[PDB]
């Protein structure tokens, strides 16, 4: 009882309660910590575009070159022979910006070559759109409107269209490589802008001048006049056309019980928002 | 081979003559010597015969 | 029933045989892992009604199982249900002492698969049932017993499928 | 009783069938609980 | 992109005709209700960040899963692209209920996204719930607002209701 | 029912219904469709009588819905509303019959076990049924209300 | 299950009779072609995932209106389950490619086949086309006595549908 | 004991004991003074023992001490510590005895029963006892400890 | 997810370019430092428990007001995800430590963190003066390099959310 | 990108978890054997070319049809890609082999690749030929190397090989 009296009265007095606050556990069941960009993406989710900045040694220089060459070209192989040796002297002197530098490569019969007479306008559109602007078209019309001012002006008036842009002005500056952004929402820009710049971008090994029997077919043109689709996912990414089975948990069943439940569910929470359980005397004992 | 893939092709020989008896002559086996002269022909003669 | 050790001396009974250099390798092979099984068994045990309790609420309630038309509906079924799982698991402890799953067959599994069918009890839905147990021992016994326990709630569960 | 001796899978075994009521008699007459409570204290007279 | 004018103009040139006095009425009681129809774009505009955050807090309060790690609104970016597409969706909303015409829903955000959100693992069901509750909200805010003259604005508050049906229905 | 209760204790001394065994009967068939009254009425409040016996419980015993109660949060509150409307049915059904049989066999036999392993405090379900008394008793006439409260009573005594 | 193997055998067995010069030199050809049969079909195996995707399309792309609401080419089930019939006949192609004969095929899809497709209101053309298709592409994998083993048991198929 | 379990299975199958039986006796009785240390140092802390018990029990359940609780009150929680210091004695006693005839007649069977009655939750005792296990092997050797503590887990068990 | 391992790799890829001295130099700082990160990791990690309930209380004793009725620090609720949420931080500390870079915070607690807490309104102060007592505690857990290691990272969420 | 250490890390999240003292001193031990995986990764990088010149002569050796016209290393263009695809595969290889994981080299390399190849005819079994070669020729190099310490690297040597197996089982 003593031993009662001595080490247990005060204790219960409130202090044996202090509250229960704590925890918590779990906590999601299954997996994916940030991998979706796991799909190809992992270095690009979003890819760190180079600046290019004043007083620069030449190890930066050498880096822009090189990012600019990836950035147009793709991963494809470019002779020694082939580079722009003029060009990549007036950017490494100063006289020229990274964008004038593209504008110069874009320019070249060496790309006029790959992009321009080995594929279809419509899919040179698409990749000028990829290399220059680093997205997808929004619209058929966007396609159309290139094409109208290249039946019009010529070539070098189109490619001059694209970097004399605003949206280019707004992006990349004057001093910025042009990088991918199609893995981005923008304010403005269309949901399906995200699925054929994944279409248009088959991660870094893929080569834009694949001769095999889908790389100069216009892989988004497809798709744009109308209703129809999606971008081939080249397809082990997609699911492969899952069916979309449902993710649906065995909740499901519970659901469908307490419709009836259900009807008890409001019942539930109605008398728990008037009610409130932090009362305890509960009994009465009479 | 609609025969003899069912009625012969995985059952033993008395299962095949009493098989043979019950679809061509309608009825069933009546002593042993039906059998033990059956099998007889088949291994002498084969099946066909 | 037989135990790993009685499974040797039967084996070789038959043959008349004193026990040799494979047999005293085989005995042995179990004396080394037994402290261990006696470990896990005391955990198994003190445990019991929590691994019945973790094992239903990952298998088989919250479910249509539970809901009338379902096999463990009614408190007479449900309490029936766990009863079972209580004869699997103990069952099955027995088993991973012994070091041998014939105790299984004697006195579970012998009849069981066609009891079921009769009374209409759900086989994949108890399966399923043996191996959340198994999924909740292997946790509580540790590294060391984990894979012991194991193998006889597989025995069980492959006995009825 | 108090839910005790009892008989887990001795009742599954009388209904179901499998084992016959005399049967069942003749399990619950040998075993612990059984020999405990009505020959664990008694010289060999009263007990028979 | 249509408005509910520009929808009636596509169909009278199917018919190679000027349009209908049936048409050019529907268009005329479209003028009639459009005060309403601006205070009704003004109370989502007027109310935006809180319609998305008393729609999340509720969507997280249901679903406790998405908070839990994995979940699909787990860790902070994956919440912020979730409260941001909650506002896109919303925007996109209050645009057709400006224009009169679902458009500019169903070609700029709903074309696509339900195969966007199963290629990401983004639980489509609960997106969809997101958007039921942006609706009861939103609704809310349309049929009770700051000192606007009193009248009936049930008309508007279905067809509003209309745009986040369709998003749900699009996205489930 | 009073019918299955009956037979089954003639059939066990091969005899046949004596004129007691038999009044017994006769009395239900009068009582029954007072009886089958008595149910239907139970039956279209339900959703009345389950609401306001879960409010009645969760005064009288708050701890249930607290940190450490069986039927804490909104979903284990909402599976003991159901458990509610579960034993109000059995009610219905016992009341008919004439007998309770049925109920038994549905919802107490096994119940103790069921209820131990989910760890639900048993006596806390008897007062859930008692508030459904008091709520269903208020729905009905003096002399039908008794009648209905001795299958409450039953219940509340079976979880003991 | 029909193989050069097994097909020997039962002529054997229903002549009474042990196996001889000619049911070994049968046999000897079943297993000298096994190298080429055995190509096509790990060949047909790893590039099923996209021969499936690429026949399922086909499907749709020669019948356009059955992607059309109200279609037997609408909806997830039907998609889904026109992936998994094309898939059981590649299954079946590499297994009687394997087996050295067309017994997979005769017992798991030709056996019963007109009945089914006739109760559950499918096309013989559809599958035909699926094969057509898969035909096509294979041209490109193989080569040789493997392709001309893919063809073979290929053409059976269409043969079964017509 | 260890003698009275093999003698009554002896005498029940009306023959003299095993070599199994003999072996069991013999390594049990040469453990007798190693079983009455463990006994001794346990009786030696007893009061400090119950206390370390009722301390995390209290912690881990403050409920039962709260105001619907079991052990609600100053002398609600002296007889709640009391049949602690019961079944630490139990348990000195069965380890002396090497079995638990003795724990069981005196204290476990009848138990459900007794606490049902009383409407103590049962499991919260369990807790109790593993809270003794925790403080009485912390004053015993490794060894020691763990022949100790099969009995702790045993009553554990029979509370079950 | 940024570590040394992974920037030194990013750089030479994006240049074509095998690793070069350089790129293995850099590796091996983060190798030789993994000791005394560890070691600071095991001791954030042991202690979790308190410094997770010490930085919790902080905040409310530092802005009393949220533990009164209607605020923020009231209910269960709110001080079990308070509890959670610094939970949530001491945990990509220890991440960071053990990863060799802050890409453990950067990708699962910075990118995003003002949007959420915007719209939920949670002030970042709550945050840092978790932190800053976190801060406190772990000078007497850890010393010399594993202490610095710890700050860094303590730091590097404080400068976050400021 | 993920290393060995970021691996560790994703999958302790997904459990809502600090890393366990299982995964702690896995890790500890990639830490003690990290001197000798930079002497393996300085093998590969300080004899590339040559490991790719000697997996080439060997190829060709083999494949004589690769280099006549009709084969897919003719003419000079085409070799040229050759080679330089035996040198980013190669690259990406020594990547792995610096992180203790495969993500770069599937993420980055192999993934679509076969399928490249295969819309481009190249024959996807000389190419795994080609980086079966690079194999047993780095992997000499990673164990019979100038002036360093003398130990066991077999570990390392069978991880590189993985990693030279996932790239040839990827292509095949
Ligand atoms: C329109 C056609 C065209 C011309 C003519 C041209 C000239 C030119 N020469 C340059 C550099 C250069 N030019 C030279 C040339 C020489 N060094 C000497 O000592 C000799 C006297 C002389 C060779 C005979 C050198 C060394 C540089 C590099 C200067 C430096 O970066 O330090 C640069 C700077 C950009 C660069 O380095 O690529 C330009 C633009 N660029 C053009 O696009
Ligand atoms: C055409 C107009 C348009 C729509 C509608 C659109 C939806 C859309 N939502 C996305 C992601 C997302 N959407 C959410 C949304 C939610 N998370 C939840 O838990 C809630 C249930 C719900 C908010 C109510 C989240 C969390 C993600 C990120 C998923 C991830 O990356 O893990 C993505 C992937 C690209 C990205 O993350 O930016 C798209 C394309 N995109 C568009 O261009
Ligand atoms: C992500 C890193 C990456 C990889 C791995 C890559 C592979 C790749 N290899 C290609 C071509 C090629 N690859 C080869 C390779 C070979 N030919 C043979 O006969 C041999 C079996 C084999 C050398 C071992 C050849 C010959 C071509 C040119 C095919 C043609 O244009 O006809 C192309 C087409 C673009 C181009 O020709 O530049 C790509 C994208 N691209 C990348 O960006
Ligand atoms: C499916 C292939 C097949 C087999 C295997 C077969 C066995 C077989 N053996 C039989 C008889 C027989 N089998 C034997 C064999 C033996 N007698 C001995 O003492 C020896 C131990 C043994 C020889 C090694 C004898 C003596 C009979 C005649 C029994 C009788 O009629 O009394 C019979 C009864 C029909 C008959 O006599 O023809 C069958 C069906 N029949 C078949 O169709
Ligand atoms: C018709 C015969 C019958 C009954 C009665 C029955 C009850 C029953 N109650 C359950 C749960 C439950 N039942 C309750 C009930 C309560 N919680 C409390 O604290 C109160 C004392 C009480 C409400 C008055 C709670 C809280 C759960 C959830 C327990 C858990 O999920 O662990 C479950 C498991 C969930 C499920 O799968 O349905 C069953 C089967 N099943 C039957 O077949
Ligand atoms: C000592 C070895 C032994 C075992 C294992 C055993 C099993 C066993 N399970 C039985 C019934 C049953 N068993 C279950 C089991 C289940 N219900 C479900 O829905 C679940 C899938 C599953 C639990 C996981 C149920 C519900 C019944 C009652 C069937 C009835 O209503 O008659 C019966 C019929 C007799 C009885 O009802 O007790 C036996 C004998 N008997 C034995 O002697
Ligand atoms: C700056 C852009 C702009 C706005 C927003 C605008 C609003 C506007 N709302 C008006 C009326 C009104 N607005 C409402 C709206 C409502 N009534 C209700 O009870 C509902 C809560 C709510 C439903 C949306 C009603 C009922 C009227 C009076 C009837 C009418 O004029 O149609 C009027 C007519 C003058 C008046 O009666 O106050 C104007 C000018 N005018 C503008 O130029
Ligand atoms: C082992 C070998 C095997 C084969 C070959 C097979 C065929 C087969 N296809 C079926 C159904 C089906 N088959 C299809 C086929 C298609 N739908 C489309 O989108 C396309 C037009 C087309 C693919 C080219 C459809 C839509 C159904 C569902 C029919 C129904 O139940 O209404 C069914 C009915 C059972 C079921 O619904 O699954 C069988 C048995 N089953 C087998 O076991
Ligand atoms: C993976 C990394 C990660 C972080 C850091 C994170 C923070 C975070 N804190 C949240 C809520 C919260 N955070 C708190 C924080 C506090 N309340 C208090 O008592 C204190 C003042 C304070 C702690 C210092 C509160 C009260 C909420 C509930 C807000 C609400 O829904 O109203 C939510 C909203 C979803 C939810 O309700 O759980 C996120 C995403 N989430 C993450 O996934
Ligand atoms: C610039 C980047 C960089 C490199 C490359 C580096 C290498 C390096 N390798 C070392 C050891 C070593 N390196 C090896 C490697 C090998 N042993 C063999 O027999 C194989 C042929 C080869 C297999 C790869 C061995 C066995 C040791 C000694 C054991 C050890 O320190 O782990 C040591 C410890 C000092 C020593 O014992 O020499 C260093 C610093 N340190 C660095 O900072």
């Amino acid at each position: 009882l003593s031993m009662v009296r001595d080490i247990f009265g005060r204790g219960y007095m409130d202090r044996l309660s202090q509250t229960r606050a704590i925890d918590y556990s779990a906590d999601q069941a299954t997996a994916d910590g940030a991998a979706q960009t796991k799909l190809g993406i992992t270095a690009i989710a979003p890819d760190q575009g180079v600046e290019l900045r004043p007083n620069f040694t030449e190890a930066d220089v050498i880096t822009v070159i090189r990012a600019a060459y990836k950035q147009l070209f793709g991963n494809t192989y470019i002779l020694e022979s082939e580079r722009v040796i003029q060009a990549e002297s007036l950017l490494r002197n100063g006289s020229i910006s990274v964008r004038e530098f593209i504008r110069i490569l874009a320019k070249s019969d060496l790309y006029k070559e790959r992009f321009f007479r080995c594929t279809s306008n419509n899919r040179f559109i698409e990749l000028n759109l990829k290399h220059l602007l680093g997205r997808a078209p929004y619209n058929q019309g966007e396609i159309a409107e290139h094409l109208d001012r290249y039946c019009q002006s010529g070539y070098d008036a189109e490619i001059d269209s694209y970097i004399d842009s605003d949206e280019y002005r707004r992006v990349f500056g004057e001093n910025t490589v042009p990088y991918f952004r199609g893995f981005k929402y923008q304010v403005g820009q269309s949901a399906a802008a995200f699925e054929r710049m994944r279409a248009l971008y088959s991660g870094d090994a893929g080569s834009d001048t694949d001769r095999n029997q889908n790389g100069q077919r216009t892989e988004l043109t497809s798709g744009l006049a109308d209703p129809a689709q999606p971008v081939r996912a080249r397809t082990d990414y997609a699911l492969t056309r899952v069916d979309i089975p449902g993710g649906n948990g065995a909740a499901g069943r519970l659901a469908a019980l307490d419709e009836s439940l259900g009807s008890w569910l409001d019942a539930a929470r109605d008398l728990i928002s008037q009610n409130d359980y932090s009362q305890k005397a509960i009994e009465v004992e009479p | 081979d609609l025969y003899k893939e069912r009625f012969f092709n995985k059952a033993s020989n008395n299962r095949f003559i009493e098989l043979n008896f019950k679809h061509l002559l309608g009825r069933a086996p009546y002593n042993h010597g039906e059998i033990q002269e059956h099998f007889g022909l088949y291994h002498k003669a084969g099946y066909d015969v | 029933m037989q135990d790993a050790i009685t499974a040797v001396i039967n084996n070789y009974d038959v043959q008349g045989k004193y026990l040799d250099g494979a047999a005293l390798d085989k005995l042995k092979a179990y004396f080394t892992t037994g402290a261990v099984r006696v470990r896990a068994a005391a955990v198994i045990s003190s445990n019991a009604t929590t691994i019945i309790k973790e094992a239903a609420a990952k298998a088989l309630i919250y479910s249509d199982l539970t809901r009338p038309g379902g096999n463990m509906y009614t408190t007479r079924r449900y309490a029936a249900c766990i009863r079972d799982m209580d004869y699997f698991l103990r069952y099955a402890t027995y088993a991973m002492l012994a070091g041998d799953p014939s105790i299984l067959d004697e006195r579970v599994l012998n009849g069981l698969k066609e009891t079921y069918n009769s009374l209409g009890v759900p086989i994949a839905a108890t399966v399923g049932g043996i191996q959340a147990m198994k999924e909740v021992v292997g946790g509580l016994v540790g590294p060391d017993a984990a894979k012991e326990a194991s193998i006889y709630f597989d025995y069980l569960s492959s006995g009825l499928s | 009783p108090p839910s005790y001796l009892r008989l887990s899978e001795a009742e599954s075994k009388l209904k179901n069938n499998e084992i016959s009521v005399r049967e069942f008699v003749r399990r619950l007459g040998r075993s612990e609980n059984y020999r405990k409570r009505f020959f664990e204290p008694y010289s060999s007279p009263k007990v028979v | 992109m249509q408005d509910a004018f520009t929808k009636a103009i596509v169909a009278a040139d199917l018919r190679g005709s000027f349009l209908s006095e049936q048409e050019l009425n529907q268009l005329t009681n479209l003028v009639k209700e459009s005060n309403k129809r601006l205070d009704a774009v003004n109370a989502i505009t007027g109310n935006a960040a809180e319609i998305i955050s008393d729609a999340a807090h509720k969507l997280f309060a249901e679903q406790t899963d998405l908070i839990r790690p994995g979940g699909n609104a787990y860790p902070n970016r994956r919440m912020a692209a979730c409260l941001r597409d909650m506002e896109i969706i919303l925007r996109y909303v209050s645009y057709a209920l400006l224009a009169g015409d679902a458009s500019v829903l169903e070609d700029r955000c709903l074309n696509g996204l339900k195969e966007t959100y199963v290629a990401l693992g983004t639980p489509t069901r609960s997106v969809a719930r997101a958007v039921q509750l942006m609706k009861e909200t939103a609704i809310g805010y349309v049929n009770s607002p700051s000192g606007v003259t009193r009248g009936d604005c049930s008309a508007l508050v279905n067809e509003a209701a209309t745009y986040f049906d369709k998003a749900a229905a699009s996205i489930a | 029912s009073v019918l299955t209760k009956a037979i089954v204790n003639a059939d066990a001394e091969a005899r046949y219904l004596s004129p007691g065994e038999l009044d017994r009967i006769k009395s239900f068939v009068a009582s029954g469709e007072r009886r089958l009254r008595i149910a239907q009425t139970l039956t279209e409040a339900r959703e009345r009588i389950v609401k306001q016996a879960g409010d009645q419980l969760f005064q009288i015993r708050p701890d249930v819905v607290s940190p450490g109660g069986n039927a804490y949060g909104e979903k284990m509150t909402a599976l003991c509303l159901r458990d509610l409307d579960y034993y109000l049915r059995l009610v219905t059904y016992g009341i008919v019959a004439g007998d309770v049989t049925p109920i038994e066999e549905i919802g107490i036999i096994g119940v103790k076990e069921m209820y131990n392993s989910l760890q639900t405090p048993i006596p806390a379900v008897a007062e859930g049924v008692r508030a459904m008394k008091n709520v269903a008793t208020s729905l009905l006439s003096g002399d039908d209300a008794a009648e209905a409260g001795f299958y409450f009573d039953y219940l509340v005594g079976a979880m003991q | 299950m029909k193989t050069v193997i097994t097909e020997v055998i039962a002529s054997a067995d229903s002549q009474g009779r042990f196996l001889n010069n000619t049911e070994l030199q049968a046999a000897n050809g079943r297993f000298q072609r096994a190298t080429a049969s055995m190509e096509a079909a790990r060949a047909l195996t790893s590039n099923a995932d996209s021969l499936v995707k690429g026949a399922v399309q086909e499907v749709y792309n020669k019948f356009p209106y059955l992607t059309q609401p109200g279609q037997m080419g609408y909806g997830d089930t039907n998609q889904a389950k026109c992936a998994r019939d094309i898939s059981h006949y590649l299954r079946f192609i590499t297994y009687s490619l394997v087996a050295g004969g067309t017994g997979p095929l005769d017992d798991y899809i030709v056996a019963g086949l007109r009945e089914v497709n006739r109760t559950f209101n499918l096309s013989p053309s559809w599958y035909i086309e699926a094969l057509k298709h898969i035909k096509g592409k294979v041209g490109s994998q193989l080569s040789g006595q493997p392709l001309t083993e893919a063809n073979a048991y290929i053409d059976y198929c269409i043969n079964a549908l017509s």
